[PDB]
């Protein structure tokens, strides 16, 4: 148990649990769940309507002071009615701590832009819109950031194919670069790797 | 007396005790309009009362800085202004009300 | 623990003020920079005489791929497809069947060298040291099709570079 | 280096430092390109007995995260995520550049 | 406030998928069968969605396997059959559903190996 | 009720008004696009292509979907006006290098297995 | 006619000299030019057509033009001043002979002058482009893609529907 | 463009040579890395992190390995961590040479680039001797390091380190006190501490404005708590202060390299857990369990318990992070990469107000941007 | 070899003027070095 196993810090775990209870007490209108992982990371699950109040409180409160937006991204889980999960990663320099704020949305429901709260969010929101198709309300300038001009679809969605639908080549007759349906000399070969024997009993699901 | 706080764009404040007293009094005034049982009001009142009491009890700004544990009294003033702005916003938002719209049945279930 | 990089204050006496005035009017620091370039002018350059001189490499260097044999001449590869499974670029394509004498051998062993990232995972995964990255790195071609290797090309590379590949393996297998 | 001594003096005067002491080109102080074979130590779990894998299984000791305040389900001092960071000290080695 | 739509969910015009790969595709919603070479059952817990198999041909150079349909590798995972059906319907694909197959419970008896009058008695161990 | 929130429009009438405004902007822009990008097409061809692109999804009855389609159209118009787009991007709307794909049963039977 | 053609391009080259020398002022020559892509597609279709084994095809454009009108239209699309003057056949032939001595690709030849001032034959007994599924492309829709290179900077952005197509002597 | 630092379409709005608006267009090097990672095992996805920030390879490997180790609840051996910190400091030196010399080249000083790229070549030789590859070694792995050091590497690292300070001094003599350099860098691209904090800046882009933050000091990860060094801090928030900070960081990383060379401990190089780390070749060819584990780790890969982590290191260009999500299988469900250059470049229009073309060229250089990590 | 030169210039090869079929008086390249001398020349070993 000593040499090869990562050590666990109990003191940090206690502090993060207490701060999660604190935040949940102060904002009962939006907090749906508070969690602390066993490797010492704190998560806060909120209702989409509380994006702005929660982030503002965590930025401006004296006991919080998470003044930096470390990262903002999305995760797609097609089995859920609300397809998309929005994740905010915040870092506090005053208290040397990190926090994670989560919410959810689907294809047709916009999320409020967090640009007023954080200047850094402007590019991240653009990337979320480009890759997933999530619309952010009141964005200063929302448009594609990573994909080619006129690109159709959102490539980070699970349903989108890995190689896409079109390719590019140069055509001498029209003397320009043209787009055509993807054709592959060698098809990507799909592997089935998962073991039919369960690996982790601590995560077993009830048999429904 | 001090020059160059060391952070770009943060000017040195003369008479910082008066500024801190004014800001803490304004924070308490704003908090007075929030319902008494709201957690935000009581927690913020407790912390700002501690800070105001420590400000009133120390004339030396360096020992006040080391007592507040707030990092260079100018940023303490900036934090007080941030807290006052947050207090006004919170008064407008009223986040002490009960939770709205519980999530779907398996919204947060992982894995899958 | 921290330090300041630009937090000093110049002297205000007549001596140092005249020193700074002379620096401004007579260009002393510019002369110092000129002197440093002049100093570099008279050093021996670091250039080597390629291709007559080569850059230094090590036995762990990853180059062009090759297929190896046992000392009897029998191939080492047994078509386990571990290299195909582990390849992060999907650059290896393998087919196999029982040989006429019942041996487990490949009928197709292709490496797309324009897909390969030259990570060396295939030679770590191989359990019999059949596939290796050899020391050769000068194999540029004039067409794209010359970089799509089949089994004959890889076996020829192995027969061509074995004398160096075996010595390179002897020098590193105790670290593996 | 093979430079004549007047060239060495010219270089040292132009740069202001003794160039010969720390040459950029490496002449011969480097390791030999052929080395003796390594021995290499085995590691902690190589013991023959009292080495059951269930006693050194890091992956199986991971568990799902702890749930505090699930919504479905006084003294009350104010709290912070962690104690306030402590001021950095100023470089007993060299505080100013 | 709210607007109270009363239509059916249809996001096909927003996904950028070409018209051919919406109307002519048939997805399969099923729980994969257990690989008969192994006794483990951990791969028969979720629902899967996959598209119909299209043409593959041999590359004139190198004899590799070529494809022209982009959805030849797409496989989705769902917790329940209803979730997969909802996803397929909102994406505009026509689907077939196969009901989950479960091994029925069996009555095992070690003592039956040595029965006095029954045919269950075993000649060897 | 179905308890849904809008993006911009409350019903289909406001959505149609937004569609008409976007159509007006694109129709106005087409001649400038032909001039600036040095296209060999006529203004009539460009306006016909704009109309065809609008008609491609004339069957939508969800105001939220129409709202997002109008937002995407405005994004494309902003790309065209600022010249972020190149001649190849503008000409991809016409599919000039793609051979026609027949739609009757007999031709599909002759060429291959695809339905 | 096409981007790399020696037809439309050849006429454009004449502007440097000043005037455009034409035999009989180009009023007794009729041309039926065909687009390059139409010819290439027709060849590809003749490969895939099992009925075209021993056939003989004539690939011509949809319109017939007088040479004068064709050159006037070419100069109008390139926005260059058109200065046509009649040159006798012998004089033109003499000019053609002089150019031919070039060890490189000649600017013009006697044979080129002969073929330029010869009317295009009408062969209605032969199958054409339309019998291979090709609808021939008119010159008025593809001239700009060849002649925009011959314009000055002042006229480079002019659009295709600005230069008022020429008169065709059809039927 | 020579000063575009790769593939950047910076659409600029100018009145005369004054800059009114900067509109950075990116995605010219977006290769879809994250989806590709979703299609690989955890070992197979590791070489992508080499090619994210191709000037600091082993640092990206270290960040990804730390995230995977955290999700696996395992610990690397001490020698592996000392090797990791040693090569991370070597990588920081490589990155800072690249950044400073190419910034000077944009501004117009070409010679220091040539002087310092020879040192870069020698450090590439160290990379190749440890892994066989000059720049995309893939040496640092989630369980530790792939191979142990060859028998004579520490001596040559010491020989390089005992001389690198004179090269730094020559560069400093060329640039630091030059009045043309100061005219081109002082008071250019000033940013306040609060604006830097809000815009999401990190690393030198915070330290140049006086913010006393460094992840190696506040949140150490491998053995950084066992080394001693100083953190350079600026006071004006302009290009000149950031240049001074980067030079002093090179000096401090030389200090750390000396400490790492003196304190290298013995022992194994990867965790002694064959269900995560591959066994040795002799064991794989001798014992049944080793062969089975080698087979399974190179075909299917190890399963990572379900969960999500955000792991961040102090990369040479700022804070580099991975939000890695595990669904319990051998392949990551989602891997969001956080690059500091993304925020730094998103803040370029703010830093260019009231400046000219050459000032903006200088400002791009000061931000230390590589578009492999910006576009991903 | 000349060990007084710095690392990289201490070994070199003078290529032959005629390899298998081509005149290599002027046209030479690093691929004309056989594998054993390739290992010695790139300093992957100390023994020729
Ligand atoms: C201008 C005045 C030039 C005076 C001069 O050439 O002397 C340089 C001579 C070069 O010494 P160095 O390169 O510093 O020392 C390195 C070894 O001697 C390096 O010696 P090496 O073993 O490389 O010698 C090879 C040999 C053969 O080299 C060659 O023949 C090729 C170069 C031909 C160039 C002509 O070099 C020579 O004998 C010719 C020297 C230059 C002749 C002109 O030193 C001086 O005389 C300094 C003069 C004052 C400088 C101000
Ligand atoms: C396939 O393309 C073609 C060309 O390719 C570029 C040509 O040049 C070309 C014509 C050949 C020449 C090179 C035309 C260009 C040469 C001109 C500039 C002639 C200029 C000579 C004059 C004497 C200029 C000075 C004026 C005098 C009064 C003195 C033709 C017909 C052509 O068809
Ligand atoms: C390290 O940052 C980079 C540059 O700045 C130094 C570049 O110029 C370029 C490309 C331009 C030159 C010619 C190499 C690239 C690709 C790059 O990554
Ligand atoms: S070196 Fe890496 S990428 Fe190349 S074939 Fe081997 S495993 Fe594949
Ligand atoms: S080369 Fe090695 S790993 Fe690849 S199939 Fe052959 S024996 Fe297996």
């Amino acid at each position: 148990t000593r040499p090869t196993i990562r050590p666990r810090n109990d003191v940090v775990h206690k502090q993060l649990s207490a701060f999660g209870q604190y935040v949940a007490e102060i904002l009962p209108k939006y907090v749906q769940q508070v969690q602390v992982s066993c490797f010492n990371e704190l998560e806060i699950f909120i209702h989409p309507d509380g994006v702005i109040p929660v982030l503002t409180f965590l930025r401006d409160h004296t006991n919080a002071q998470f003044k930096s937006l470390a990262d903002l991204t999305a995760v797609d889980v097609p089995t859920r009615q609300n397809r998309f999960e929005i994740v905010y990663n915040l870092l506090s320099l005053r208290f040397n701590s990190r926090i994670r704020v989560k919410t959810y949305t689907d294809e047709l429901t916009p999320i409020e832009s967090s640009v007023t709260v954080y200047k850094a969010a402007n590019w991240y929101e653009r990337e979320i819109w480009d890759m997933f198709g999530v619309f952010f309300a009141n964005h200063p300038d929302l448009r594609r950031i990573l994909t080619d001009y006129g690109f159709e679809g959102h490539p980070f969605r699970k349903d989108f194919p890995l190689s896409g639908y079109v390719e590019l080549r140069y055509d001498d007759e029209v003397k320009r670069v043209v787009a055509e349906p993807v054709e592959l000399a060698q098809e990507f070969r799909k592997f089935d790797l998962n073991s039919p024997w369960e690996a982790f009993p601590a995560y077993r699901q009830p048999p429904e | 007396l001090k020059k160059t706080t060391g952070l770009v764009g943060l000017a040195v404040c003369e008479t910082p005790h008066e500024r801190l007293k004014i800001l803490y009094t304004k924070i308490l005034d704003v908090l007075g309009q929030i319902p008494k049982n709201a957690a935000y009001r009581k927690y913020t009142e407790q912390i700002t009362n501690e800070k105001l009491g420590m400000v009133k009890a120390e004339p030396d700004v360096k020992k006040l800085e080391e007592q507040l544990q707030g990092g260079q009294i100018e940023e303490v003033i900036l934090q007080a202004e941030n807290e006052l702005s947050l207090a006004r916003k919170m008064l407008r938002w009223k986040p002490w009300e009960p939770l709205v719209e519980e999530p779907p049945a398996n919204q947060w279930k992982w894995p899958i | 623990t921290y330090k300041f990089v630009n937090m000093r204050e110049p002297s205000m006496d007549m001596k140092s003020v005249t020193d700074r005035a002379a620096q401004t009017l007579l260009w002393t620091e510019l002369v110092r920079g000129l002197g440093m370039t002049l100093s570099y002018l008279f050093r021996e350059p670091a250039t080597i005489n390629y291709p007559f001189e080569k850059g230094p490499l090590s036995p762990r260097f990853r180059g062009e791929h090759a297929l190896r044999r046992y000392p009897s001449g029998e191939e080492r590869c047994i078509a386990c497809k571990l290299c195909e499974a582990v390849c992060p670029a999907q650059a290896i394509t393998i087919e196999a069947e029982p040989r006429a004498d019942g041996s487990r051998r490949t009928t197709r062993y292709d490496i797309d060298m324009t897909k390969c990232i030259y990570c060396g995972f295939c030679q770590e995964a191989c359990p019999v040291d059949a596939i290796v990255e050899g020391p050769n790195f000068e194999f540029s071609t004039e067409t794209h099709e010359e970089l799509l290797y089949n089994k004959e090309k890889l076996l020829n590379n192995g027969d061509k570079w074995e004398a160096e590949i075996a010595a390179n393996i002897q020098a590193d297998y105790l670290y593996r | 280096a093979s430079a004549t001594r007047v060239i060495q003096l010219l270089r040292n005067w132009a740069s202001g430092r003794d160039l010969q002491a720390k040459l950029q080109l490496r002449y011969q102080e480097i390791s030999k390109r052929t080395q003796p074979p390594p021995k290499l130590p085995v590691g902690p779990s190589h013991k023959l007995s009292n080495n059951y894998y269930c006693t050194r299984d890091g992956r199986r000791e991971a568990m799902p995260p702890s749930i505090v305040m699930s919504s479905q389900k006084t003294e009350k001092k104010a709290v912070t995520p962690a104690p306030p960071i402590k001021r950095w000290e100023l470089s007993k080695d060299q505080p100013y550049l | 406030q709210l607007i109270a739509v009363d239509e059916k969910l249809d996001i096909t015009t927003l996904t950028g998928v070409p018209e051919e790969h919406i109307k002519t595709r048939k997805v399969r919603i099923f729980v994969p069968a257990r690989n008969n070479m192994q006794s483990g059952v951990n791969n028969t817990k979720k629902w899967k969605m996959e598209f119909d198999t299209r043409e593959r041909w041999e590359n004139p150079l190198m004899g590799w396997s070529s494809t022209a349909d982009p959805l030849s590798n797409l496989v989705l995972t769902f917790s329940t059959k209803e979730d997969a059906v909802a996803f397929a319907e909102k994406n505009g694909w026509s689907f077939d559903v196969e009901e989950r197959k479960v091994p029925k419970p069996k009555s095992k008896s070690y003592g039956a190996n040595f029965s006095w009058n029954k045919r269950t008695r075993v000649s060897t161990k | 009720g179905t308890s849904v929130k809008p993006i911009f429009s409350r019903d289909m009438n406001e959505a149609k008004r937004r569609v008409r405004e976007l159509y007006r902007a694109w129709y106005r822009e087409v001649p400038n696009t032909v001039h600036l990008f040095q296209l060999d097409i006529s203004v009539k061809q460009g306006r016909d292509k704009v109309r065809e692109m609008f008609m491609k999804n004339a069957h939508v009855t969800d105001p939220r979907v129409v709202d997002l389609l109008v937002i995407k159209g405005k994004m494309e118009l902003e790309e065209t006006i600022n010249v972020w787009k190149q001649r190849t991007h503008i000409m991809r709307f016409f599919h000039e290098t793609e051979a026609p794909r027949p739609t009757d049963f007999l031709s599909k039977f002759y060429v291959g297995h695809d339905p | 006619f096409g981007r790399e053609d020696r037809f439309l391009n050849y006429f454009a080259s004449m502007r440097w000299f000043g005037g455009v020398p034409l035999i009989s002022l180009g009023k007794e020559t009729v041309k039926q030019p065909v687009y390059i892509v139409d010819v290439s597609k027709g060849i590809i279709n003749a490969i895939k057509d099992p009925d075209a084994k021993g056939k003989t095809f004539a690939f011509v454009g949809p319109n017939r033009y007088l040479l004068f009108d064709l050159v006037q239209y070419i100069f109008a699309v390139a926005y260059r001043p058109f200065l046509p003057y009649p040159l006798p056949h012998f004089a033109y032939r003499w000019v053609g002979r002089l150019f031919e001595v070039s060890p490189f690709e000649p600017w013009t030849t006697r044979d080129k002058v002969e073929r330029v001032h010869m009317s295009d034959m009408t062969l209605p007994h032969l199958p054409g482009l339309e019998d291979l599924g090709i609808q021939a492309t008119p010159l008025e829709l593809k001239a700009i893609e060849v002649l925009r290179r011959h314009r000055t900077y002042r006229w480079l952005t002019s659009e295709m529907e600005d230069v008022k197509p020429a008169k065709t002597v059809n039927i | 463009h020579p000063a575009a630092h790769g593939v950047l379409r910076l659409v600029m709005e100018l009145s005369g040579e004054m800059v009114r608006k900067c509109d950075p267009h990116i995605g010219l090097l977006h290769r879809g890395t994250e989806k590709l990672i979703e299609y690989k095992t955890y070992l197979q996805a590791l070489p992508y992190f080499d090619r994210l920030d191709y000037v600091s390879m082993m640092c990206n490997e270290q960040a990804y390995s730390l995230a995977v180790e955290k999700l696996l609840n395992i610990q690397p051996p001490p020698r592996a961590q000392w090797i990791r910190v040693l090569f991370g400091e070597i990588t920081r030196l490589l990155n800072h040479i690249m950044a400073v010399t190419t910034h000077a080249l944009d501004i117009g000083a070409m010679t220091p680039f040539f002087w310092m790229f020879e040192e870069r070549e020698k450090m590439f030789e160290f990379y190749e001797r440890v892994s066989g590859a000059r720049m995309h070694a893939a040496y640092i792995r989630p369980g530790g390091v792939h191979q142990d050091l060859p028998l004579g590497l520490l001596d040559d690292i010491y020989e390089f380190s005992k001389n690198f300070s004179f090269r730094i001094d020559e560069l400093e003599e060329m640039l630091t006190n030059n009045r043309i350099w100061r005219n081109r860098t002082v008071d250019i691209g000033v940013v306040t501490a609060e604006d830097a904090l809000n815009y999401g800046f990190s690393g030198v882009m915070l330290r140049g404005s006086g913010i006393q933050w460094d992840l190696r000091k506040t949140q150490p990860y491998d053995v950084y708590d066992q080394v001693e060094f100083d953190v350079p801090i600026g006071s004006r928030g302009d290009c000149y202060d950031r240049y001074l900070c980067r030079v002093e960081e090179m000096r401090q990383s030389l200090r750390i390299i000396s400490q790492c060379l003196n304190k290298m401990p013995p022992g194994e190089i990867k965790v002694d857990d064959a269900k995560v780390s591959p066994p040795k070749r002799a064991e794989m060819k001798t014992s049944m369990e080793s062969l089975i584990h080698h087979f399974k780790l190179y075909t299917e890969g190890y399963q990572v318990p379900p969960g999500a982590t955000y792991t961040a290191i102090e990369a040479p260009k700022g804070e580099f992070g991975v939000y890695l999500v595990s669904d319990g299988s051998s392949r990551p469900y989602r891997c969001k990469i956080k690059a500091p250059g993304f925020a730094h470049l998103a803040g370029l229009d703010k830093m260019s107000k009231g400046h000219m073309l050459a000032d903006v060229v200088a400002i791009i250089g000061t931000q230390d941007i590589v578009f492999g990590e910006v576009d991903r | 070899e000349d060990n007084k030169q710095f690392f990289g210039r201490h070994r070199w090869v003078i290529y032959t003027t005629e390899m298998n079929g081509r005149d290599t008086f002027w046209d030479v390249d690093g691929s004309m070095v056989p594998p054993e001398w390739h290992r010695w020349l790139h300093c992957m070993t100390d023994d020729p």
